[PDB]
DNA sequence: TCAATATCCACCTGCAGATTCTACCAAAAGTGTATTTGGAAACTGCTCCATCAAAAGGCATGTTCAGCTGAATTCAGCTGAACATGCCTTTTGATGGAGCAGTTTCCAAATACACTTTTGGTAGAATCTGCAGGTGGATATTGAT
DNA sequence: ATCAATATCCACCTGCAGATTCTACCAAAAGTGTATTTGGAAACTGCTCCATCAAAAGGCATGTTCAGCTGAATTCAGCTGAACATGCCTTTTGATGGAGCAGTTTCCAAATACACTTTTGGTAGAATCTGCAGGTGGATATTGA
């Protein structure tokens, strides 16, 4: 029998995509995602097929900023696993809440 | 005559002397104006490709794709605070693991 | 018809790595960037002017906004690359 | 439908970010910040639609607003 | 010999005996004021200059004014902004 | 018999000044009749808006004069208008009292 | 025969004494100087108007005071009620300006 | 008259201290005080810069409030009371 | 270290799939000429800034002490990563009929424009008064015993 | 559970520094009569965009295990707050000299207006070139005895 020990496959993933620049959320799911949200401005809406892309595109690359900002208020905070309160801070101080 | 090669560029002083006089920015604009912006813009992209090449090579490739404008970007200090709030379309970040999360 | 430094991108590409081609999207990027910094510059450009009740903007404006506007050596490269371009353009 | 963003996308995300341990919690409290990312943007960029007097939302009007909110866009005109 | 300079400040003290008849603003307040002003003016009316420009219309109406408006301005503040610049531009059409 | 573009809209603020600062300041080709009614308006309301909080606060530390802090804690009390001005600083004006909450006595 | 406070009486107090008031902390001398020498390594005898540095001034500290509570907020994230340069690298680092 | 020299040590400690307070930090690190001379001397100069440029390109021999604002301003530092 | 297991890097290899080069054309840049005009080169007017004096006590600095904070360890209840499984939205590959984004072609309304009145807005000396800076009795809170 | 010891609180108080009014100038809104042109308003044309339809597959979701992370609880060396004495500046207020900021005057060199010629710089088109993604051996790493 064979197994990895904890957080190791995590490392070979964090290389793995931060090698890559595919996207990761999936698209049919954003889409649905995107128009519903839409919809509580103006309805019966149509997305110029790229106009998706960019918001898909400006989301994931937001995120993953956030989440490198998460990652270094956890570790400050001596752990190693983000947690929604690191999320805050991170945003606190970004600007982007109070 | 074309008022770009005359004073030695690549890219359209025309042009930019156009967009200049349509942005709002003043009611005339002086002659140079377009030619020394041009140039700006010239070089700025000149410094870009270069770099952003090199990135294509010191992968192995011949076609330059935003992975390398990016890696261009962000590993240069320079470049990076000049483009330091935007974000380049299928860029992805840099190869980057905090010493703390690492194994042994 | 839709206009865009796609062509002279690539004249600057295949004179400083002759050897290599630009992916389209990379082009849509390296577009993208032209553009922005042409509005950083004009618009820091066009303020420059007003602050000083002036109706019209010089290489000079540009310069300063250029000297605003870019971070430390890019900065001068620029300015540098600029100014030698106005002089070479008011000869001929 | 924003639980349309699965777990294990919301992680590889985290990866990207160079995240190594994630707190379940997050999940939820991460779906959370994007939706909002999601309206701000949106609500701009619609608003361009709409001042646009159009019924069709195109790629620049997401760029205008991603400028607007901060955000700017490189490789979408 | 004598340049003399602009400012809002005679009408925030209009406004301020509207809200406040009692109530006085010191030098330094007007001048917070003053600033309040100039710099909202520039942030609309810029978001206008770029609506018009972003549209390939050459000029910048009420309409623009107003979107501008609601980009700039966050919720309620921005209901209330809108309705007395209705208010205002309608009133004014009917001299 | 003139009568000023303000009142014909019934605003308090100068409706000729803005349609000139719209114009002497080059935003746009042209400018609508209705341009610098609106924004004025707008630009009216805004300040009518901050003074009617900041001179509440002025009466409640208890005088009848505004001043920079006034402004302040008007403007970082109202959710809205501290969102309008959250990259401004009241030269003068101070912070709003607030120690955080783990750090007092036990 | 004497009085005394345990420690953090007097810091919540001046805390408490500061956040009340509206005036310059910094002694304006000194600011000057430090401005006009900075400005002198620029661009030599360089005249600047009396508010020109009050701007400065009023701009530096606000800054800072703003700097100094998302540094409080960074000791408190990681337990801790005193701040430290790990904290003023994160809250600036974070801000995005020495990333 | 005489020469400016190393002046930020002027920005002494208690008001370091101060400035912490109107922050809301009730203990301050030993090691702070270095820190935050370290930081004010790299804004100060980034604001001041910006500014004395803008004094240039008008041609003086004078830094203006407007020069210190429209500088703010540039640096996303806008300020509100000398603005005009 | 010694392996058994699993991921990963690396020559090596044959195509649409984007890429890149062509072959032609309106739109746009060049130029010729002519008509304004922004604002740079002198000159004073005369604020606003530099400096200097001087006397005072507001503060800074440095030291002694020790309260209590930070930081180092120890411990085990579990949270969340690795892994194996099972079932299902997602990706995709056209296809269709058309909602709409755009292109023209005019044109009545809406603005720019140039001059001449007709006033608000300012700047500058009146003429006030908030409230700053103390002055002192009550709370209110702290910390010793 | 009391009781000094300090600091925080307010209500008065009173002069003057900072408003708040009170009058004389114009830079600048306001009219009116044109001259220009802007952006809807029909109206037509092809995109591009939903909207089905139908399969294979990654992908996702669950549930099982347990490695080792996060948290709470002590503990002790030292750091950083408090308090105090010392006496070094920073303030404060005014005075004087004078750089130089900032209103005029002018001319010129430079920028803007028309409108009449050439070149581009985009568009499909046609002819290529690459990085794709599949292999599959050959190490690298992990991990366990
Ligand atoms: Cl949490
Ligand atoms: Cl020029
Ligand atoms: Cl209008
Ligand atoms: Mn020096
Ligand atoms: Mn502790
Ligand atoms: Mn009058
Ligand atoms: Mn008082
Ligand atoms: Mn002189
Ligand atoms: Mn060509
Ligand atoms: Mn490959």
């Amino acid at each position: 029998p064979h197994r990895y020990r904890p957080g190791t496959v995590a490392l070979r993933e964090i290389r793995r995509y931060q090698k890559s620049t595919e996207l990761l959320i999936r698209k049919l799911p954003f889409q649905r995602l995107v128009r519903e949200i839409a919809q509580d401005f103006k309805t019966d809406l149509r997305f110029q097929s790229s106009a998706v892309m960019a918001l898909q595109e400006a989301c994931e690359a937001y995120l993953v900023g956030l989440f490198e900002d998460t990652n270094l208020c956890a570790i400050h905070a001596k752990r190693v696993t983000i947690m929604p309160k690191d999320i805050q801070l991170a945003r606190r101080i970004r600007g982007e809440r109070a | 005559k074309t008022r770009s090669s005359r004073a030695g560029l690549q890219f359209p002083v025309g042009r930019v002397h156009r967009l200049l006089r349509k942005g709002n920015y003043s009611e005339r604009v002086g002659a140079g104006a377009p030619v020394y912006l041009a140039a700006v813009l010239e070089y700025l992209t000149a410094e870009i490709l270069e770099l952003a090449g090199n990135a294509a090579r010191d992968n192995k490739k011949t076609r330059i794709i935003p992975r390398h404008l990016q890696l261009a970007i962000r590993n240069d200090e320079e470049l990076n605070k000049l483009l330091g709030r935007v974000t380049i379309a299928q860029g992805g970040v840099l190869p980057n693991i905090q010493a703390v999360l690492l194994p042994k | 018809r839709k206009e865009s430094y796609s062509i002279y991108v690539y004249k600057v590409l295949k004179q400083v790595h002759p050897d290599t081609g630009i992916s389209s999207k990379a082009m849509g990027i390296m577009n993208s960037f032209v553009n922005d910094i042409f509005e950083r510059i004009a618009g820091e450009a066009s303020r420059l002017a007003h602050y000083n009740k002036r109706s019209t903007i010089t290489s000079r404006e540009i310069q300063t906004a250029v000297r605003l506007l870019l971070p430390g050596e890019l900065a001068k490269h620029a300015v540098s690359e600029g100014t030698k371009a106005v002089t070479k353009y008011t000869s001929a | 439908n924003i639980q349309g963003i699965t777990k294990p996308a919301i992680r590889r995300l985290a990866r990207r970010g160079g995240v190594k341990r994630i707190s379940g919690l997050i999940y939820e409290e991460t779906r959370g910040v994007l939706k909002v990312f999601l309206e701000n943007v949106i609500r701009d960029a619609v608003t361009y639609t709409e001042h646009a007097k159009r019924q069709t939302v195109t790629a620049m009007d997401v760029v205008y607003a991603l400028k607007r909110q901060g955000r700017t866009l490189y490789g979408f005109g």
